[PDB]
């Protein structure tokens, strides 16, 4: 007996459909008429309305393309395929739901940003060898391990004061070197030079045609460097979702702050941006050199991780410095560009990514996801799985839930994982209507001119109307 | 509470100009007037052809807080030949480090640039200009023919700078000998005997420095910072040198012996680039003869709450114990990246009643980033390791952070209050600021009530006006003040209250006799130096006759001073020192009755009884309680009970019970009866008071519980035994029936009566006899329904004695007949009795519903009294008496497993008929 399918009152096929799915609409003279043609199905089949006059919808979850998900990123062999399925088909009734698969893998490389700051001072002239092939080799190898790379540049020496810098003759205020018979640069403080970009060569090439300075004492202004690297998002260029690396290049120890004392320079460093439009760090001789802890804020807020390549002689120096900066790490500038590179791979190896899911023209009337994750976690309500690494697969299950009929019948509605240049849409579709009324018999003489609805083949009359034709009245009509 | 923060005096310089990057005090012997010292390194001077060469400003106190220039001197540069000078005086940063000592001014300028004589040439050998008087000379030891950066060179003498004992001055140069740093000593009177302004590199014989050491040693900026005291005790001021980037930038603090310039001691920092070193000073902070270190870290950086580093900066104190032993403690900074230990400036005495205090600077702190001092005291163990008071800039930057602290001095009295004043430089708004100290009174205080304790009231004292004998307990109290510094003669105070805990709203207690109020206050004159002045008041003891109030009593006092008429003529206030409490207080207890212990045990007893132990609820049962209760412990102090009472006086009547007051509440649905035994009851007076409560109707319900329990004033819960009255649901049943006949008697014949062929009226038959039955309840107990029965006699002889017509009821109840009533349908010689026992009998059967106190069920009956049977002849002269009777029984209560009583009463009427016209003899 139906519970719900008849008691809740029979119009039409389509007011019928309207009920839960759980309800057929039946056609036929094929059984007495005991009860409106909305009995459930367990009635229905029993009953057994004529099989070519039941109305009885199946909500279908077809795969209109499934292009499978790739395992390489290499592009001599794929385009990458990042969410499967593309492209799901949907027929639905204004009350039913089916489950709707879905799955992610990161194939695509992760991007990467490299800015590699120079040590200039005449220090360094001895061994600018070593700085400019770990320059040319990271970014050579980097290539060779992530497609999406970008390089920026940038030099530094020490603020173009006294006693830091040789003002005494005409000379050296343009070359420094000349007390020693021998030409070189004047002292920059520091100025960037060329913007994080994509193309190898011209870093690659225009590494070497930089050259060193001089200055006096030991001590450089490399700390300078880092602030200024850290900060100067516009000017550097740095990426937002990319992973930021700086590699920070000395030969010798760092002024730290309130050295800047010596030089009547007695204003604590801010952490603003001050490179200016001819790429040249003003406040260089105003502002005095960063604390560690200002550093490591401005660090860390950025998302850097820094990486010391320094030389065999101040190595425990900068490891000791290293602890003082949480996350810093260090290694050898030595001939080789080895033990900095492996840093940088370290650093690589270690940046997780997300796959969150978000939707776009999904209308009001259709579920919130339930996520597998990595290690096999198959919870419920959560919809975004973390920690992932390439090469790695997470699962999604929903299913399409309906509140109601809407307008019209063809719809659609988009699911992106956040960041991924893959999508998949599914052309939602809504079988709200019925095939008996479609013929347009309705309402003809052949139902009293509208004295009740053509059911394909018998009319449904209204009360005080009567008769298969609906020619007889229900008030007229009694025993003979 | 020792430094003025309110009102400070300011002092400005021209804009940019760092005013107050250094600063000091200037104490002429020469004359009594106090003068400032503020650096301006950055100021622009009248010199020709010099930018920006440097100042030094005499800042006077006080006609109109300006700041002159002191003329060092009035030339700009110098030539060594025709285009070709030797001296560059522009941003030679003058003023960069200011020191004096009694007549003396040493001021220097670390950025003055030479030439050389050897070549041409720009070094910053610093130079330093030493006053004397008039005798102005310039003083540059690093200037000489010591010349690259391997020598003197780029020396920046002056960087730091201090005087010792006698005179000899100290100077620190960080940037000779390839920034190794260095420290140079010379006799004032050496300096300027030797001077002659025609030589520039200049020889004094009496001088020690140190010299050149290792490469490994350079960048560590010795002398970045000195500062001198004894720690060999040959009582020659020895040197002490922070060198702040030592040691792999740990940081290191040498002290150089005072007359040779030997290495004493070294100290090290624990935390690499927290710039330890960056400001020492020389103290005993523990009243010792032995002088104590201090290192400032500014950028320290420690595991704060949430196991990350920050930079808070931190001060280590290394005292110094008679061996050349030092014990080292560490203060730690309170906010982040305020470079706490950026300034340590030793004051001594400023707690004047103890040992020396340091303050310590936080420049970069506070709100707003405006920056903070911190003042420490010193006491035998060593420093008071909490700050003792705060002090933050009060403008804001333009463009550059104010760096309020960065520079102080102190340990002089300015206003001569007795005590060191402190120097604040503020430089990034170009304003330093003076703090003067205050004077500290010391007050102690103590209050006694001799008659504590107090066990009987002593009703003795005349109560104002009434003149009521009252009771009482001296109370007095006072105080001694004393003072170290210049405060006046005439220190003015204004309070004390007769209780503590009652000032939580409560009843009054005790007042003071002639006051009528629970507390007072009375100003008094202390005069600074005497001993304890005072005076005992009366107070009125209250009390156990209207108030029940004897837990213990507390007496509570404190001293309102009063700053502003105490106020010093310069301006300054005085203060109260920092640890004498304003509280004081005495209670004690007052004893009545009970033992020498605190518990007291209240050991009793409590007992009740019902008089009917059976309820009988039917009405306003006359229900009446009985209690008694016992004390067998040291005594109940509050002893009263409390009995809980069902949802329902007069015992008063009679003298049968120990009567005494009670009551009766139901506050917060707690429906109770209140009844009190003493206050307390007295030990061993047992007594038994009785008690009456009587309307009820609840169904199935014997919830009735009566208690007791005792309460006391004892500490700990004191709960007695709770003996509750028990009586047992039951009710009395009575009930019975009555009648009443009409008429009583006849007298035949019956007037104009003859027999009759056949009946049909009420005349044909005879007279009307009328029967009336009437059941009503006596008992309380109601039942739900009952039975009743009437017999009455129906024939005899075969001829019928009554005819009965019909039957009437009122009330809840109903009838029926055995026998058709009124079966023919007429239209409505000595006493024989008659009964259904003799005659044909004849039943009316009947039901009853409900009934209760006052309520009645009432039963008619109408019938004739057939003539034939008696007006017949066989029959005639005869007399008969036709009564009859009526019987009920209850057969159903509303209640089951509750006792059930029945009745067995009954009632029966008369009716004689006889014969009145009787044949003559
Ligand atoms: C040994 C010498 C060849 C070496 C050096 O370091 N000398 C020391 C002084 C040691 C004695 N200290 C005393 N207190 N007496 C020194 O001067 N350190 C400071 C400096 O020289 N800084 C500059 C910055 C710069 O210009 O980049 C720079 O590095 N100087 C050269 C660099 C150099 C030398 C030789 C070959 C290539 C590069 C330097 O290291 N010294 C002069």
């Amino acid at each position: 007996g139906p519970n719900i399918c008849t008691t809740r009152g029979v119009s039409s096929c389509q007011q019928c459909l309207a009920v839960s799915p759980m309800c057929a609409w039946c056609s036929d003279e094929a059984l007495p008429l005991g009860s409106p043609r909305c009995d459930l199905k367990e009635n229905l089949l029993k009953d057994n309305c004529a099989p070519e006059s039941i109305e009885f919808p199946v909500s279908e979850a077809r795969v209109l393309e499934d292009r499978p998900l790739s395992d390489k990123g290499s592009g001599d062999s794929s385009q990458v395929t990042q969410v499967s399925p593309q492209r799901i088909a949907l027929r639905l009734r204004p009350d039913d739901s089916k489950n709707f698969s879905i799955q992610v893998r990161q194939v695509e490389d992760y991007p990467v940003d490299i800015y590699y700051l120079m040590d200039l001072s005449y220090s360094m002239k001895d061994d600018l060898w070593s700085i400019q092939n770990l320059g040319t080799k990271l970014a050579t190898q980097m290539r060779k391990l992530t497609s999406n790379l970008r390089i920026g540049f940038g030099a530094f020496v020490d603020k173009p004061v006294s006693p830091y810098m040789y003002i005494s003759p005409p000379e050296a205020l343009e070359n420094p070197c000349y007390d020693m018979k021998t030409t070189c640069l004047p002292m920059f403080g520091y100025k960037h030079v060329l913007t994080l970009t994509d193309q190898v060569t011209r870093f690659n090439e225009e590494v070497k045609k930089q050259s060193v300075s001089r200055n006096r004492d030991a001590p450089e202004g490399g700390f300078d460097a880092i602030m200024q690297a850290t900060v100067c998002d516009e000017k550097i260029g740095w990426r937002n979702d990319a992973s930021h690396l700086l590699v920070f290049t000395t030969d010798a120890k760092t002024h730290i702050a309130l050295d800047g004392r010596l030089a009547g320079i007695v204003q604590p460093n801010d952490g603003q941006c001050h490179v200016g439009s001819d790429n040249h760090y003003s406040a260089s001789t105003t502002m005095d050199y960063p604390s560690l802890g200002l550093m490591t804020e401005k660090l860390s807020q950025k998302n850097i991780n820094l990486i010391f390549a320094v030389t065999e002689n101040v190595v425990n120096l900068y490891q000791n410095y290293s602890e003082l900066i949480p996350g810093t790490t260090v290694g050898v500038l030595s001939m080789d560009s080895s033990n900095v590179l492996q840093l940088i791979v370290d650093a690589y190896g270690k940046i997780r990514s997300k796959v969150e899911l978000e939707v776009r023209d999904l209308p009001e009337e259709l579920l919130s996801f339930n996520a597998t994750c990595l290690n096999n976690e198959v919870i419920p309500g959560l919809k975004s799985c973390m920690g992932l690494k390439i090469g790695d697969t997470v699962s999604f299950s929903i299913e399409a839930k309906v509140r109601g009929c809407p307008q019209e019948k063809e719809k659609s509605f988009t699911i992106k994982p956040v960041g991924f240049k893959d999508s998949l849409i599914v052309q939602v579709t809504f079988d709200c209507d019925c095939a008996c009324q479609a013929q347009a018999e309705p309402n003809s003489h052949r139902c009293n001119n509208g004295n009740g609805t053509f059911e394909c083949g018998v009319c449904r009359c209204g009360p005080g109307w009567l008769g298969s034709q609906c020619e007889c009245s229900e008030e007229d009509y009694r025993p003979s | 509470f020792n430094l003025d923060v309110d009102s400070p005096a300011e002092y400005s310089g021209p804009e940019g100009s760092y005013f107050g990057f250094a600063v000091d005090f200037f104490v002429p012997s020469a004359s009594s007037r106090m003068f400032l010292l503020v650096g301006a390194p950055k100021a622009n001077t009248t010199q020709p052809g010099i930018v920006e060469g440097g100042q030094v400003l005499k800042c006077d106190w006080s006609s109109t807080r300006r700041c002159q220039p002191i003329e060092f001197d009035a030339t700009g540069n110098r030539d060594y030949a025709k285009d070709d000078p030797l001296e560059f005086k522009s941003h030679q940063w003058f003023g960069a480090s200011v020191r004096s000592k009694q007549d003396k001014i040493l001021a220097c300028a670390p950025l003055y640039h030479w030439r050389t004589e050897m070549k041409q040439e720009r070094e910053p050998v610093g130079t330093c200009f030493l006053q004397d008087g008039t005798k102005t000379v310039e003083y540059a030891p690093c200037r000489s023919q010591d010349i690259d950066a391997d020598g003197q060179g780029f020396c920046q003498g002056g960087f730091s700078i201090d005087f010792t004992k006698a005179d000899r001055v100290l100077l620190g140069g960080p940037g000779s000998f390839y920034w190794q740093g260095q420290l140079i000593s010379d006799q004032v009177a050496e300096i300027v005997s030797k001077y002659d302004p025609n030589v520039y590199s200049i020889k004094y014989n009496n001088q020690l420095a140190t010299r050149t050491a290792q490469a490994i040693f350079d960048d560590s900026y010795l002398g970045y910072s000195v500062a001198v005291g004894d720690f060999n005790g040959d009582g020659i001021d020895d040197f002490v040198s922070g060198v702040p980037r030592a040691a792999r930038t740990l940081g290191m603090v040498y002290i150089y012996d005072g007359k040779n310039m030997s290495s004493l001691y070294n100290f090290t920092g624990e935390q690499m680039a927290a710039y330890f070193g960056f400001s020492v000073a020389a103290t005993d902070i523990n009243g010792d003869d032995y002088a104590d270190v201090f290192i400032g870290a500014p950028l320290f950086m420690d595991r704060g709450s949430d196991g990350k580093l920050q930079e808070v900066g931190q001060v280590s104190v290394s005292l110094q114990r008679a061996s050349g032993d030092f014990q080292t403690t560490k203060l730690n900074g309170f906010e982040v990246f305020a470079r706490f230990g950026s300034a340590i400036a030793p004051l001594g005495d400023l707690d004047q009643d103890g040992f020396n205090d340091i303050a310590i600077a936080a420049p970069y702190g506070g709100e707003d980033k405006k920056g903070i001092v911190y003042i420490f005291n010193g006491r035998s163990t060593g420093l008071n390791a909490v700050p003792s008071q705060i002090l933050e800039g009060q403008w804001a930057a333009r463009s550059m952070p104010p760096s309020f602290g960065y520079s102080m001095k102190g340990a002089t009295d300015i206003d001569k209050n007795g005590y060191p004043d402190l120097i604040v430089g503020a430089f990034g708004v170009d304003r330093a600021i003076l703090y003067r100290a205050r004077p500290v009174i010391t007050v102690n205080a103590g209050l006694e009530v001799y008659p504590s304790i107090l066990n009987q009231d002593n009703k003795t004292c005349s109560l104002p006006g009434t003149a009521l004998k009252v009771s009482c307990f001296n109370v007095r109290f006072c105080l001694k003040a004393d003072g170290k510094g210049v405060l006046p003669r005439k220190l003015n105070f204004q309070e004390l209250l007769l209780d503590k805990l009652k000032q939580k709203g409560a009843i009054r207690r005790a007042l003071f006799l002639y006051s009528r109020s629970p507390s007072h206050s009375k100003n008094m004159t202390i005069s600074r130096g005497g001993l304890m002045q005072c005076e005992e008041l009366i107070a009125y003891l209250r009390d156990e006759s209207e108030f029940r109030d004897k837990t213990p009593i507390t007496i509570f006092m404190e001293y309102r001073l009063d700053y502003r008429t105490a106020a010093d003529t310069t301006g300054l206030q005085p203060i109260l020192n920092q640890f004498t409490p304003a509280n004081i207080s005495r209670q004690a207890h007052i004893l009545l009755d009970c033992g020498e212990d605190n518990v007291c045990k209240p050991k009793l007893e409590v007992s009740v009884d019902s008089d009917q132990k059976k309820i009988y609820i039917g009405d306003d049962n006359p229900l009446t309680l009985i209690v008694k209760a016992q004390n067998q412990g040291e005594g109940a102090y509050e002893a009263e009970l409390i009995v809980s009472i069902p949802l329902q006086g007069v015992v008063r009547n009679n003298e049968a019970l120990a009567r005494l007051s009670c009551a009766f509440k139901t506050e917060n649905q707690t429906r109770q009866v209140v009844c009190d035994l003493g206050n307390p009851m007295k030990a061993g007076t047992q007594l038994l008071a009785g008690l009456r409560f009587s309307h009820q109707q609840s169904e199935m319900d014997t919830s009735v519980k009566f208690d007791l329990q005792i309460q006391s004033s004892n500490l700990f819960d004191k709960v007695s035994p709770v003996v509750s009255h028990k009586v047992d649901l039951a009710v009395l049943a009575a009930v019975e029936i009555r009648g009443v006949s009409s008429p009583d008697h006849v007298f035949l014949p019956i007037p104009n009566w003859e027999h009759k062929e056949n009946p049909e009226t009420e005349e044909d038959v005879g007279p009307v006899v009328q029967h009336i039955y009437e059941l009503r309840n006596n008992g309380p107990s109601s039942f739900s329904k009952a039975m009743l029965h009437l017999q009455w006699p129906y024939k005899y002889n075969n001829n019928t004695l009554l005819y009965i017509l019909h039957y009437d009821i009122d009330g809840p109840m109903n009838c029926t007949s055995d026998m058709e009533i009124n079966p023919l349908r007429i239209k409505i010689g000595d006493i024989h009795t008659l009964g259904c026992g003799v005659a044909q009998c004849l039943k009316i059967v009947c039901q009853v519903g409900r009934l209760d106190r006052g309520k009645s069920a009432i039963l008619y009956v109408k019938s004739l009294l057939w003539t034939e049977t008696f007006m017949n002849k066989e029959n005639q002269n005869h007399s008969y008496s036709l009564k009859s009777s009526a019987s009920f029984n209850v057969i159903e209560f509303p209640y089951k497993n509750l006792p059930i009583e029945d009745i067995t009463n009954s009632t029966l009427v008369t009716t004689n008929v006889t014969w009145g016209i009787q044949p003559a003899p």
